């Protein structure tokens, strides 16, 4: 693990660490269900809110290229039903 | 009078109910870069041969 790029990374940018205090519990007295439900909702919540963001470029090309698509398929549907192939 | 009385099966019974397989409690003080951290240190109470 010694001799690696993040390694080197550390040693070069963070300084030597003092004061940091770290508790940790084992898993068999921490319960699986425990914060469960309530970071299900959290989670969900965040997540539509920021693919409500992220996918609204999305929807307007979507919706134009969903124009174009319909424009186009009937215009075909006329060529092909008059013999104008 | 009671010291002379203890079991050697007696001694291991004792060391095996609180030590074999069981969850330690360990405090570190110091450079924390080298001392494992307490998932192997849960994984090491017991040996796969037993
Ligand atoms: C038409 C336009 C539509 C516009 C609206 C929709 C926009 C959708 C945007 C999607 C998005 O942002 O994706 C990025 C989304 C961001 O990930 P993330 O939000 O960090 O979550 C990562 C994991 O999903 C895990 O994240 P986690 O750690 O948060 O996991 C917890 C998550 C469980 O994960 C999920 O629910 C799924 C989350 C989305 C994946 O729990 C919940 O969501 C709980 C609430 C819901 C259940 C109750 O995914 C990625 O960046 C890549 C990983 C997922 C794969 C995506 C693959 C896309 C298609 C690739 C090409 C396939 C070609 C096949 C031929
Ligand atoms: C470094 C040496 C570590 C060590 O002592 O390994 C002994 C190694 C595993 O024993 P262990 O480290 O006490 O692991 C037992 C845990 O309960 C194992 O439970 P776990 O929760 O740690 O699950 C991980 C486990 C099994 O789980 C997985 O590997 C993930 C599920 C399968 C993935 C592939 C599909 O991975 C292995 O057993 C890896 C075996 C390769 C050597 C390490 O012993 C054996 O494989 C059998 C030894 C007796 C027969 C002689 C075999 C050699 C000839």
């Amino acid at each position: 693990e010694g001799h690696s790029a993040y390694v080197a990374l550390e040693q070069r940018v963070n300084t030597r660490q003092k004061g940091i205090i770290q508790r940790h519990l084992s898993p068999y007295d921490v319960d699986i269900r425990g914060n469960g439900f309530r970071q299900i909702y959290r989670l969900g919540m965040q997540k539509i809110r920021y693919f409500g963001l992220i996918g609204t470029p999305c929807l307007l090309v979507a919706g134009a290229y969903r124009g174009i698509w319909v424009f186009c398929e009937r215009l075909e549907d006329e060529r092909y039903w008059s013999n104008a192939l | 009078e009671q010291l002379d009385a203890i079991s050697r099966e007696d001694l291991i019974r004792v060391a095996h109910e609180y030590f074999y397989d069981k969850d330690p409690v360990v405090a570190v003080i110091g450079d924390t870069d080298n001392v494992p951290e307490y998932d192997a240190l849960r994984a090491v109470t017991y040996s796969v041969d037993l």
